[PDB]
């Protein structure tokens, strides 16, 4: 009864020491020695491809290494692998379940992993001997719906899922290698760094963490937002990310600082923020929203610098290539366009 | 109250663990966050449109 | 060369081929999200009628798939938004148990006013009529006890009961069919429907009750076409 | 003899089809709508200019005066348009009748995909039956007025088939256009905008009912009965009222525009 | 953080008065919709009353709708909750929630047992 009281008062303590010491680490904004620095311009992007073929919205899409096939997962319940520069479908994979929410191709381009409502990760093989494409594996053991993925190698895979944890696979054998936990809310998204040492996740909690994959314990939380985070992802040389949430405000934190460094915001923007993703240098910072737009920011200026407003229904993923000549997006009117 | 003891003492050890770490100023991450950027500028097609003779999706 | 390339393109026929079949099928199917409040008999009517089940039923050569969520938390604002291009909401009210009967008002009132669900109609099933009979005859509990407004409505002049029960349980049933009218009813933001039944464990016709609803559902959904 | 209805009439309905074709041009019933406009403002300004040419050309003296195949391809044309038009509202009739009425069955077996088609189909039975008298299974003369022509009565066969044709067509849309009313009113009873389209369908129903059928009940008279009373015009300016006042019911007056012209009232 | 402190809670003899409040912080107070819910000793998290952006929507529970009321200064960022003429039935611990997302008009999981932006709670004790 007391001890619960007293555990609250060490606890709150130790949340003082911790901001106090963030804000005597802080000495100059970022918009402060980067008021200097010239803007971008403007960005005019524009929709090369537009691929059709999915017949319920589309949740999750993701770009191969080779920077030219590309994944996307329907609520219809279809996988469907495209060649993005001749707009051909390579592949079209049905599905057991179809309230899939999330979609990774392995950095090899030899298997696929879908998961959803099902609590489960299916992983496909692309390769099979001459034959069809088969469900590799089946991954079990999570308590929520899986919402998000991503492949370490062709063996071990990162899952965050509805029920508060992250779990680190291994496909040969499995089972779960590692379990992170920590979080108060669902895990909406995770984002792998650079090297494959850590990765950063968010949740409803409004609270993003960096956890370790070989340890397994996390190291820092970042508490800017005000409501549940959607998107994440990690700067160019893994030493900052940024987030996305409902309270329509992008943000960028540092992993090394500690805190936040930036705030993307409107004052028109009263949509929460879908997807984020950054270009190959950095400079640029992509975010798709609800109100059916893609906005364009200068992550060091704060400025927001294009539109990308060719999609119906509201932009459920994004993603930038890895050699930085494409951004394709996803959106529930069910169309993939590749802008450029 | 025998339940909620436990993730009491479990936060309070994460948050005491999480204290005790390092911290760079913000003037010197800001910085290299800036070099970043600044290095890779001409390596980003998005940043500069790239003519349409090297576009792939032209 | 060339012969890599034609290739590809043939597989990109035979894909788009299978798309079609697939197609045919993704439109002469109608989904349904079964979303009961608990302890409401919902497994009953799955009855009548390990992350989500699934069932499949027939009415006139016309196939429908209800989905009912199974190993999911209690917290459902991130996962409800996957169901926003179903037909139809199959809301089911334990009329007799409950506070849950004010639990099931605020996850419809929650339901009804969000902002993707709104295009989104429901079919709300108010299970539970027999125990909700004997109770009201027997006194043990009053709504009164819970819902101070209960006294003085008046039961209103349409929709005569069957004969066998008492008009107090009318009374009673109405009351609740009107609390979840009012938020029915007072918004106004978006198109959808609302569509209240009585049900029962010994009901029967809940299969053709679903069926019209959905008839009327998709009629309302073409009329719109016509306009702008 | 002047252009005091003919020219002011063709005036509005371009006038009109063109107002449709603004906010129209920018669903199935969508495509059906547009290649519905666009046959009328084909025929209309494809037709109108030869009647408009024996008034400058002719001071009432001479009614064939560009050459002796002109009111030949007036008369064949008159035809194609008239059927072309008429088995474009029987498809729209039938596209509604199955929209309202047997939901289920058209919410697969229907596609906006092969909506495109329908035009293709219906011009070429339209070429066919009217052709048909190019081959000499009929033939046509001028009338009355002098400035059209038209099939013969008598002599031949084809003329109670055209509008025998066209009764069928014109029974075919008003038993959709019925049934159509029949179930709003019941989709009204088993319950704002149902209300909205019970009017719109009852005043499409009157106008079509009202500007197609003469055609059919003189068609099925003598020749020197009509005549001698002038209703051989009429019949067909009817006609081309119908196809005037198509579109602007179909695109202009569509349930949001009557809904703010109930509320502003 | 979204912290949400509350305070004000006592024990009452049967038919007082109380006056709970809930200091907001980390978060702008006027653009959310805020809720009291509340948790009877052995039983589930119910909702209680809610207020929405401005504080003309106000909705309270059957049990509760004639003595409670509920309000928010926006100035100060507090929400306020005047319980009036209290019966043992009252005997609970009492959460300020916030509704999830902000600019909307409904609320989902506020009672879902690990909410996220709840309270602490406070105990109200209703005995002679
Ligand atoms: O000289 C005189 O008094 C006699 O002139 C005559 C003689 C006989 C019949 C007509 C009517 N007309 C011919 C016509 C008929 C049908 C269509 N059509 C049908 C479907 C699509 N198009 C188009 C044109 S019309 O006047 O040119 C006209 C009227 C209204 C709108 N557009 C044009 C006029």
């Amino acid at each position: 009864q007391s001890e619960l009281d007293q555990l609250r008062q060490e606890a709150e303590q130790l949340k003082n020491q911790i901001r106090d010491a963030r804000k005597a680490c802080a000495d100059a904004t970022l918009s402060q020695i980067t008021n200097n620095i010239d803007p971008v311009g403007r960005i005019q992007m524009r929709t090369r491809r537009t691929l059709r073929g999915h017949l319920a919205k589309i949740y999750a899409m993701h770009w191969g290494t080779d920077s030219r096939l590309l994944v996307s997962a329907s609520q219809d319940g279809k996988l469907i692998i495209w060649d993005s520069y001749t707009t051909n479908k390579v592949h079209a994979i049905p599905l057991r379940s179809s309230w899939v929410m999330t979609c990774a191709y392995a950095p090899s381009g030899n298997y696929v992993a879908c998961g959803g409502l099902d609590n489960i990760c299916s992983i496909y093989n692309l390769k099979t001997r001459e034959g069809n494409v088969r469900v590799s594996r089946e991954l079990a053991g999570h308590t929520g719906y899986l919402s998000c993925c991503r492949f370490l190698d062709d063996n071990q895979i990162v899952t965050s899922s509805g029920d508060t944890t992250c779990a680190l696979w291994d496909i040969e054998t499995g089972q779960q290698t590692t379990t992170f936990t920590g979080h108060t809310g669902d895990v909406m998204s995770l984002s792998l760094a650079p090297d494959t040492r850590l990765f950063v996740s968010g949740a409803c909690d409004a609270s993003a963490k960096l956890w370790d994959v070989r340890e397994g314990m996390c190291r820092q939380t970042f508490t800017g937002h005000e409501s549940d985070i959607n998107a994440i992802c990690f700067f160019p040389n893994g030493n900052a990310f940024a987030t996305g949430s409902d309270d329509a405000t992008c943000r960028l934190f540092d992993l090394r600082a500690d805190q936040e460094l930036m705030t993307y915001s409107h004052d028109n923007i009263i949509c929460g923020i879908t997807s984020v993703s950054f270009s190959k240098s950095g400079r640029l910072l992509l975010a798709g929203y609800d109100d059916f737009n893609c906005n364009v920011w200068d992550a060091l200026k704060a400025d927001r610098a294009g539109v990308l407003a060719g999609h119906d229904n509201r932009v459920s993923c994004l993603g930038v290539t890895d050699d930085g000549m494409a951004v394709a997006t996803g959106s529930w009117d069910s169309f993939l366009k590749i802008w450029n | 109250n025998t339940a909620s003891i436990a993730q009491a003492r479990k936060l309070v050890e994460q948050l005491k663990m999480e204290a005790n770490i390092d911290r760079i100023k913000v003037s010197k991450a800001a910085a290299d966050l800036m070099a970043y950027c600044e290095a890779h500028a001409k390596e980003d097609p998005l940043l500069t449109p790239v003519p349409a003779s090297e576009n792939p999706f032209r | 060369q060339r012969n890599e390339e034609k290739a590809q393109r043939e597989a990109n026929k035979k894909i788009e081929k299978q798309l079609q079949k697939d197609k045919q099928v993704y439109r002469a199917t109608h989904r349904l999200l079964l979303l009961g409040a608990g302890e409401s008999g919902k497994n009953t009517i799955v009855k009548q009628m390990s992350g989500i089940f699934e069932t499949k039923f027939q009415v006139d050569k016309v196939n429908f798939h209800m989905f009912d969520v199974g190993a999911q938390r209690d917290e459902r604002r991130k996962w409800i938004q996957c169901f926003n291009d179903v037909t139809a909401i199959i809301f089911v009210v334990a009329s007799s148990s409950y506070n849950r009967l004010q639990a099931a008002l605020k996850l419809f009132d929650s339901i009804w006013n969000n902002k993707w669900l709104r295009d989104t109609s429901v079919i709300l099933f108010l299970n539970k009529q027999d125990l909700l009979a004997e109770k009201v005859l027997a006194g043990k509990s009053k709504i009164e006890d819970y819902f101070p407004e209960f006294a003085r409505y008046t039961t209103p002049e349409d929709a005569t009961p069957e004969p066998g029960e008492d008009p107090r349980v009318t009374r009673a049933k109405y009351f609740i069919r009107d609390e979840f009218l009012r938020i029915s009813t007072a918004s106004g933001d978006g198109r959808h429907y609302c569509y209240p039944h009585f049900t029962c464990a010994v009901d029967t016709e809940n299969i053709r009750r679903v069926f019209n609803d959905c008839r009327d559902i998709i009629q309302r959904m073409h009329l719109r076409q016509y306009e702008l | 003899e002047s252009p005091a209805i003919s020219s002011v009439m063709f005036s509005a309905g371009v006038l009109g089809n063109l107002i449709a074709l603004a906010l129209l041009a920018r669903s199935l019933f969508h495509v059906l709508v547009t290649e519905l406009v666009f046959t009328d403002l084909l025929g209309t300004c494809l037709i109108s200019p030869v009647v408009l040419a024996s008034y400058a050309r002719n001071q009432t003296l001479v009614a064939l005066a560009p050459e002796s195949r002109a009111c030949t391809y007036f008369a064949f044309a008159m035809t194609f348009f008239s059927l072309a038009t008429m088995l474009m509202l029987f498809a729209m009739a039938l596209e509604r009748y199955l929209s309202i009425g047997h939901p289920y069955f058209y919410q697969r077996r229907v596609s906006r995909s092969g909506g495109l088609a329908v035009l293709p189909v219906i011009y070429a039975v339209s070429l066919l039956f009217c052709s048909l008298p190019l081959l000499d299974y009929g033939q046509y003369v001028q009338y009355c007025p002098g400035t059209w022509c038209f099939i013969r009565h008598g002599r031949t066969a084809y003329l109670q088939l055209y509008a025998t044709l066209l009764l069928l067509l014109i029974v075919s849309v008003l038993a959709c256009n019925f049934s159509v009313i029949l179930n709003l009113i019941r989709m009204h009873r088993r319950s704002a905008e149902e209300t909205d389209h019970l009017i719109l369908l009852a005043i499409m129903t009157i106008t079509f009912a009202v500007c197609s059928l003469p055609f059919t009940i003189f068609a099925y008279m003598n020749e020197t009965s009509s005549r001698k009373e002038k209703w051989d015009l009429q019949a067909l300016r009817f006609l081309s009222i119908n196809s005037i006042i198509d579109p602007w019911v179909f695109a202009i007056l569509r349930p949001p525009v009557l809904r703010l012209m109930r509320s502003v009232l | 953080q979204v912290q949400l402190q509350e305070s004000g809670g006592g024990l009452v003899q049967p038919g007082g008065s109380l006056r709970l409040s809930c200091a907001a912080s980390g978060f702008t107070f006027s653009n959310y919709k805020m809720n009291w819910v509340r948790q009877a000793p052995g039983k589930g998290l119910e909702w209680v009353s809610d207020i929405s952006q401005s504080g003309a929507s106000i909705s309270y529970t059957g049990s509760v709708k004639g003595r409670f009321t509920i309000s928010r200064d926006n100035a100060k960022n507090t929400l306020y909750l005047q319980m009036n003429s209290l019966k043992p039935e009252d005997t609970a611990v009492y959460y300020c929630a916030r509704c999830p997302a902000p600019f909307t008009r409904d609320c989902f999981d506020v009672t879902s047992t690990t909410y996220a932006y709840r309270g602490q709670g406070t105990q109200v004790t209703v005995s002679s």
